[PDB]
RNA sequence: CAUGGUUGUCGUCAGCUCGUGUCGUGAGAUGUUGGGUUAAGUCCCGCAACGAGCGCAACCCUUAAGCUUAGUUGCCAUCAU
RNA sequence: CGACUUUCUGGUCUGUAACUGACGCUGAUGUGCGAAAGCGUGGGGAUCAAACAGGAUUAGAUACCCUGGUAGUCCACGCCGUAAACGAUGAGUGCUAAGUGUUAGGGGGUUUCCCGCCCCUUAGUGCUGCAGCUAACGCAUUAAGCACUCCGCCUGGGGAGUA
């Protein structure tokens, strides 16, 4: 379900899509310092979109609530930069990996208190 | 099957079974025994188009009541042929008979008698189609909640086995409480068996 | 209610295959009523049927000169152009297919007759249709405006 | 026949659009709401009130249609005071006129009341009147135009023809006369008697209503 | 691979259709799409498109609590044996 | 045609309207302007980058990807005169329902005051929609509707934009 063109296209459209949301999207009062990470079925029409944010649980969902309304324009704007002919959807999601990973790192404490 | 005859598993819930006799060890002489008239029904068949026999088996007596197509000349003018078909049959089943012959309903809107009538029309070098229109025409004039008729074979003198169906109106099978008369029929002229099994539902 | 004749101008098993038989049938009185229909059904009787009774609905009211038309006149449908001019009697009907049928059915007896354009049968009928139920008629036309007849006619 | 003074009780209509072929027969516009004029108001009513006791006269049969909101209750009271039938639900296509097989389902509802009356709850086992009810009341909801006619429109009543093009649509094909009230934004051509009432004025609904009820209860007495 | 009749497999998959108004010149559409909801085309809302049928379920049987009739060859509350 | 300033200079719109009094519309031939690329003489050259060099990828990759990079991209004067140069809708004029934005004005009303708002109007620029038109998609007062004037162009596909 992945080859080498769908890698090419998630790199390609990781460096002008972080470029597009932190540059371009004004309008949403919520705008947050964000870094992103993507990636496509083997037939590029669906596409995700993973990403960080900093604040609460109130702002990551304003945030959200915000990317909700600009998809049209990133849409529009990513359609106008590459040659790629089929826009792929766009959801966002949070990179849980990023807490996950943090909380794979936890129990190393647990490994290093009984063998002390 | 796909598909298995509905009176098979109707009877034993609303309808009584199409032979009847009291219950011993002994059943395969009784049903070898009733086979024999099974068979020999054929003969009051190909001209009075009886449906189907109810048979009884008395403490040494047996009562059957057929339907047939016609009352007039199945009991003769005043009697000039039942009495050797009741002769025919005591010689042949080795045991005498008490026949009570009873007209099918008035109206021919039953199974068996529309088979055996669509049968014969293809028999004799009629179209099916305009012969299932009619067929199909009385049956609603005469009122039915539900009838269809299928047919198989190599119909109008051809060489393939195509399957059609004309139905009409609720027609619930998977439901129970229908009350439904299944029928078979054979028919060929040149070709082949030529089958028909024609479904009507009463009432509820 | 009462009598009318029926003719049909085009059967066809037309595919989607759920290809069954669709009618085109006019109807008409031959005494100043036409109109036209369209049915579709599995079986050819059942389809004219069909059509027969929704021409039945929709019938026009043709206005009659001694079995010809008031007036020329020039119907027009999607391309379906038709013109037809009346006649003196003895001429005959001169019309196509269609046209013909629909004018002898509408009671018409002498006219000439001649489609522009497109030839699709349903289409013709549509047109003549269309051509036949804007003819004015020279009583009601003098009624219409403020005169009357005897000063001003054919 | 009618007041001066209820006519200006009405007042006022909706303002999101209008026909600008009625565009003459608005009086003056103010406070951003369209008002009608009143004055040809009371003719028309006048008009339709004879016309309507002059059809009851002979055996005219007239439906009243009640598919909008907060105006159903008062079109069915309207319906059994005036001896007709009603539309208490959404108007179908040709749910009045017995062509489209609505025949079919006013009869079932006739034989699922008669058989009931015959024997069928407590005789037969709960799990076909579990079943058996419920259609029972689905065609009661559903079937909003249950009626006892023979399908033999005649003539109707139209409350809101914005909601009810299915019904003007059917009776300008099936050659019937229409009546009843108009809004500021509905197409008079369509319609052959006109009444220019408003919408949200209920009061005026339920007084029109019975305006034509007893419209018909003249043309019935005499 | 002339067939009837009978039987497997997808598969208890959840689908398959038709009348009728009446949209479209027409092929066609529609109903059967959309929203909530169910394992299910199951229910409701809206829907000039509507209405209806086969199918699902229910209907059948067993069983799971109990009441009535009936206790023999079976059972033993109370009994003797 | 988008940094700012100055100089020179063309067009358009609104209101008034005393002024000339039809001086108007269209427009073959003709003469000019005309994106980008390209050519000639020079100048300049930061980024980018046909060609070209290398690497990567591939069954093969001359291509897509990467590393560089010449002409060119820029300026002055000439030439070239083409585009999916498109609203795929020639110009001019008049008539034919509405609703709602938006740019530049004008007028009236209300409000003490418009910085508000509402109403009316002219000229652009959008969206939705009647009648009407279309084969349909669709257009619809910025018509592809109803009319008149003038010009340009078309008559099956290929051969052929060829000889």
């Amino acid at each position: 379900m992945s080859s080498m063109r769908a890698e090419r296209v998630g790199e390609q459209m990781k460096k002008e899509l972080m470029d597009i949301i932190n540059n371009k999207v004004k309008d949403p009062r919520v705008g947050f310092i964000t870094i992103t990470d993507v990636v496509l079925t083997n037939d590029l029409s669906q596409a995700k979109v993973f990403l960080t944010v900093l604040g609460n649980d109130k702002e990551v969902e304003n945030t959200f609530k915000a990317l909700d309304k600009a998809k049209g324009f990133i849409k529009s704007e990513l359609g106008s930069r590459m040659r790629l002919r089929i826009m792929p959807e766009l959801m966002y999601e949070y990179d849980q990996s990023i807490e996950y990973g943090n909380k794979i790192e936890r129990m190393i404490q647990d490994l290093h208190k009984q063998d002390r | 099957g796909q598909k298995i005859n509905p009176i098979g598993l109707r009877v034993g819930i609303i309808r009584d079974w199409e032979a009847k006799w009291y219950a011993e060890k002994d059943f395969a002489s009784l049903l070898h025994e009733d086979l024999k008239i099974r068979k020999f029904i054929d003969n009051e068949l190909k001209e009075a188009s009886v449906s189907h026999v109810e048979i009884e088996r008395a403490a040494n007596r047996i009562n059957i009541a057929i339907h047939t197509g016609k009352p007039g000349m199945v009991i003769g003018k005043g009697g000039s042929e039942i009495e050797k078909l009741r002769n025919k049959l005591n010689a042949l089943t080795d045991k005498k008979v008490h026949i009570n012959v009873i007209e099918i309903k008035k109206v021919d809107l039953d199974a068996r008698l529309v088979a055996e009538n669509i049968a014969r029309q293809l028999e004799n070098r009629a179209s099916f189609r305009r012969v299932q229109k009619q067929a199909i025409t009385r049956a609603m004039k005469l009122g039915a909640k539900g009838i269809k008729t299928q047919v198989s074979g190599r119909l109008g003198g051809a060489d393939i086995a195509r399957a059609e169906q004309y139905s009409e109106g609720t027609v619930p099978l998977h439901t129970l409480r229908a009350d439904i008369d299944y029928a078979h029929a054979e028919a060929d002229t040149t070709y082949g068996k030529l089958g028909v099994k024609v479904w009507i539902y009463r009432g509820e | 209610t009462k009598e009318f004749e029926e003719r049909v101008v085009t059967i066809n098993r037309v595919a989607k295959r759920r290809f069954r038989f669709t009618a085109l049938v006019v109807v008409g009185d031959k005494n100043g009523r036409v109109g036209f229909g369209t049915g579709k059904a599995q079986e050819v009787p059942e389809a004219i049927k069909k059509a027969v009774e929704a021409a039945k609905k929709d019938l026009v009211v043709v206005p009659r000169v001694e079995g010809t038309t008031p007036h020329t006149i020039t119907g027009r449908y999607g391309s379906g152009s038709v013109f037809m001019k009346p006649a003196a009697p003895g001429t005959g009907v001169i019309a196509g297919g269609p046209v013909r049928a629909v004018l002898e059915l509408a009671g018409i007896t002498d006219i000439l007759s001649k489609s522009l354009g497109s030839n699709t049968p349903i289409n013709m009928v549509r047109a003549t249709i269309d051509g036949l139920q804007n003819l004015k008629n020279a009583e009601d036309v003098a009624k219409l405006r403020g005169k009357t007849v005897e000063e001003l006619y054919n | 026949m009618k007041q001066l003074l209820e006519a200006g009780v009405h007042f006022g209509h909706q303002t999101r659009r209008w026909n600008p072929k009625m565009k003459k027969y608005i009086f003056t516009e103010r406070n951003g709401i369209y008002i009608i004029d009143l004055q040809k108001t009371v003719k028309k009513v006048d008009e339709a009130y004879n016309f309507l006791k002059q059809v009851s006269e002979d055996g005219g049969q007239v439906l009243f249609v009640g598919t909008k909101k907060q105006a159903q209750e008062s079109v069915k009271s309207e319906a059994e005071r005036a001896g007709q039938f009603y539309i208490n639900q959404r108007w179908l296509g040709g749910l009045l006129t017995n062509y489209k097989t609505i025949s079919k389902r006013i009869k079932r509802i006739s034989e699922i009341e008669k058989m009931e009356e015959d024997g069928l709850f407590e005789v037969l086992p709960k799990k076909e009147v579990v079943e058996l009810k419920k259609e029972y009341d689905r065609l009661i909801k559903f079937l909003g135009g249950i009626r006892d006619m023979k399908s033999m429109p005649q003539a109707l009543f139209v409350v809101d023809p914005r909601k009810e093009r299915n019904a003007i649509a059917e009776a300008r094909k099936l050659n019937i006369p229409i009546v009843g009230i108009v809004d500021t934004n509905c197409d008079p051509d369509e319609i052959d008697y006109v009444i220019p009432a408003n919408d949200d004025a209920i009061r005026a609904v339920k007084l029109l209503t019975a305006k034509m009820a007893d419209a018909i209860l003249e043309g019935q007495q005499g």
